[PDB]
């Protein structure tokens, strides 16, 4: 809180962190796609798609 | 300046066409017919090809054995081939063996036995041919290309025909086919080399005078094809070489764009890594392909029929991870025929063709084939002077105009055979038929 209840210190720190967190989230979104790119997307049948790919 | 092609007719309407060469000692004589597999329907598809087998299986007079002996005694050989729109039967012999050879040809065409025993024997031979064309990759690719481009149309059928027809072809339907199609007004007797025209006309009057005329005599080379943009993929991961053909609808023999299409085809040209000169060719595609090792070969083609044609390229490549690049760069060179070609490329290609069209005719069989093809597709032999004039009339404006209506943003027919995992789907190939920058 930066104090003994929720107040100005809390609000100003939440602003700074709210601005930051979406950038962190974009990085992790990119990371999970890089990790996926090794196997590729799954598909609704649950089988390999290595037999039949589309751009 | 080559000797003049002499041309005469008989009363039935048989054309005789000859080009003498007193410098050679052999002569090619034969019969060029304006008929082929296209004249069959779906039920007798394969008949034309079947007949070609039976033509050498014995006549009313000479048996198969006697036929063999007769040709062996002449000293030369006989040859025949059936295509979609043309059938040829010719005989290469010595100068003075020409009357014998004309007599043998007239006999096998008019008076062939077509005995049930021989039909049954060939039915197995032809059945085996179905499972051995599989090896001739270029033929496989082009047969699938016609099948897809002219989907469910007569030009889309194969020459061999289906297995089912081979088992059901009778002597009746064979006889009917050759009676309807091998008429005098559709036939040209051609001589090249050591032949006298006047002698050939006499031999024609002696042997081909009792040929039927058709009821409605149209001119030679008289035909509606509706091209289908489409693809056939014959993936085979065990083959090391991919074979790919890409074509658009091209031009007929008598199109006004016939020469413009040949010039455009020559701008792209051919390439073969095994030929020493190919790395130095002027063609832009050739340079891209050789520098990057994208292909073993490519061959541009502009195939013509009476009422349509296919214009495109045939590629072979072992570079299975860069098939995308090969196709990409090929279609980007086609795009430049619409956007970028100038007098530079056009004049170069015209220079190359002016010679090429004459160079091709370097023996009596080549000359006879040229006379016969031209007489059965155009109704006349076009003199080299007329050909030189038609080529000279092709301008860069003509090429660009032709490409913009024939290639640019058009549907293609695409066939791939072999390790073609790297060949993208239809849309991505067809999207390369235009440039977003233009």
């Amino acid at each position: 809180w930066g104090g003994f209840s929720v107040g100005n210190p809390t609000l100003q720190r939440f602003f700074a962190l709210h601005y930051l967190m979406p950038f962190v989230l974009a990085v992790f979104a990119l990371l999970h796609l890089i990790a996926l790119h090794t196997a590729g997307s799954s598909n609704p049948l649950g089988i390999t798609s290595n037999v039949d790919k589309l751009s | 300046v080559s000797p003049k092609t002499r041309t005469s007719n008989l009363k039935n309407g048989l054309t005789i066409a000859s080009e003498s060469n007193p410098l050679v000692q052999t002569a090619t004589v034969g019969v060029w017919i304006d008929a082929g597999s296209r004249n069959e329907n779906a039920y007798n598809n394969g008949t034309a090809h079947f007949f070609e087998h039976l033509a050498f299986k014995g006549t009313d007079k000479r048996s198969q054995h006697q036929l063999e002996l007769d040709i062996e005694n002449m000293g030369g050989h006989l040859n025949a081939y059936t295509s979609r729109e043309s059938t040829v039967y010719y005989a290469k012999s010595f100068k003075d063996d020409v009357p014998k050879s004309v007599e043998i040809l007239a006999d096998i065409l008019q008076h062939s036995k077509l005995a049930e025993s021989a039909i049954d024997r060939e039915r197995e031979v032809i059945t085996r041919e179905l499972e051995e064309v599989n090896k001739q990759y270029e033929e496989v690719v082009f047969d699938h290309l016609h099948a897809t481009a002219f989907m469910n149309q007569p030009l889309g059928r194969t020459i061999l025909g289906p297995r089912e027809n081979i088992q059901t072809i009778t002597n009746t339907e064979l006889r009917k086919f050759i009676t309807e199609n091998y008429t005098a007004d559709r036939m040209v007797l051609v001589g090249a080399g050591a032949v006298d025209h006047d002698a050939l006309v006499e031999l024609a009057e002696k042997y081909f005078s009792h040929l039927p005329s058709s009821q409605s005599p149209v001119p030679l080379g008289t035909p509606i094809p509706n091209f289908v943009g489409s693809e056939v993929r014959l993936r085979d991961d065990t083959m090391p070489v991919a074979h790919i053909a890409i074509a658009v609808e091209g031009v007929s023999w008598t199109s006004e764009d016939y020469y413009t299409a040949l010039v455009a085809q020559a701008i792209i040209g051919n390439y073969d890594r095994a030929v020493g000169t190919s790395r130095h060719q002027g063609s832009r595609l050739s340079n891209i392909v050789s520098e990057n090792n994208l292909a073993n070969s490519f061959q541009s083609f502009s195939t013509s029929y009476s009422d349509t044609g296919l214009w495109g390229i045939y590629l072979t490549s072992e570079n299975t991870t860069q098939i995308d690049d090969l196709v990409h760069f090929t279609l980007k060179e086609w795009n430049r025929l619409s956007t970028s070609v100038s007098n530079l490329q056009v004049e170069r290609a015209k220079s190359q063709l002016k010679a090429g069209l004459l160079l091709s005719l370097d023996g009596t069989t080549y000359v006879a084939e040229d006379i016969g093809r031209q007489l059965t597709t155009l109704g006349r032999r076009v003199t080299p002077a007329e050909v030189e004039a038609k080529l000279e009339a092709v301008t860069e404006h003509d090429v660009r105009a032709w490409a913009q209506k024939t290639l640019y943003d058009k549907d293609i027919a695409l066939v791939g055979l072999g390790p073609i995992e790297g060949l993208y789907d239809y849309n991505r190939i067809r999207n390369d038929m235009s440039m977003m920058r233009w």
